[PDB]
């Protein structure tokens, strides 16, 4: 009604410069995914989703996630019950946040 | 086992061949309707403001109103960096959302 | 009711069938060739002398 409720999402060193100024497109997609995508002339092209306030790094912001963890994923084969064809096969793992 | 020779005294020339013969599809399960457990503490989105789905045509014939079935299977979304559908309107022919 | 069947990896049970005693050759146990060897005929417990 009279004020701004001013909330501090990120302080730390993304690398900005006032000659390469912010232009940003911003979409509504649900209660909780308010995101805001910005870009400069000189750096990388970075997110934000502007309902979240535990952003700790400036990794968090890129289009490409980060990994924290040191994930230990062992495969071992099973004979007996399944279905498969005759051949090697490798699996592949990868993160995504929905 | 859809072979006959079943519960007979001879069983001279009975083999794999003849005897044992099976059809596995009548070891079927009740596979079709299918269900799992669910987490309610998950956050699974329900509310899609940029959305529109789309009904059949109504046959106007004897069966089922099409209006009542909606399977959210001819779906169309907004931009939403405009914001929600507040008002979708026809005039002459067309259809006009705000 | 809704329940999850086991596989046959976590299966307890794995079957469950008759148990039939083999037959072996002496010459042959003595040379392991055969050792034991599958019956003709379904050898059978009797429940009484």
């Amino acid at each position: 009604g009279t004020y701004f409720e001013t909330l501090i999402l990120f302080s730390g060193n993304l690398n900005f410069s006032t000659d390469y100024p912010i232009e940003s497109i911003s979409v509504y997609e649900n209660n909780n995914i308010q995101k805001v995508y910005w870009v400069d002339g000189l750096n990388q092209a970075r997110v934000i989703n502007i309902t979240k306030d535990d952003y700790n790094n400036a990794d968090d912001f890129d289009f490409v996630g980060t990994i924290h963890t040191s994930s230990k994923i062992e495969v071992s084969k099973v004979n007996g019950s399944g279905a498969f064809g005759q051949g090697v096969i490798q699996y592949a793992f990868t993160y995504y946040n929905k | 086992r859809y072979d006959k020779n079943r519960g007979q005294v001879n069983n001279l020339a009975v083999s794999p061949t003849n005897f044992n013969l099976f059809n596995p599809v009548y070891s079927q399960k009740n596979n079709f309707f299918t269900f799992r457990t669910i987490d309610y503490e998950r956050f699974s989105i329900n509310y899609f403001p940029n959305s529109i789905t789309v009904t059949k045509e109504k046959s106007l014939g004897e069966d089922i109103d099409t209006w009542t079935n909606i399977t959210l299977a001819t779906t169309l979304d907004l931009d939403g960096d405009k914001g929600e559908i507040v008002s979708l309107n026809t005039y002459n022919n067309e259809i006009f959302c705000f | 009711g809704v329940v999850v069947f086991p596989t046959l990896e976590d299966r307890n049970i794995l079957c469950q069938g008759i148990l039939c005693p083999t037959v072996a050759n002496y010459k042959d146990r003595l040379d392991n060739s055969p050792f034991v060897q599958s019956s003709w005929f379904s050898r059978p417990k009797q429940a009484t002398e």
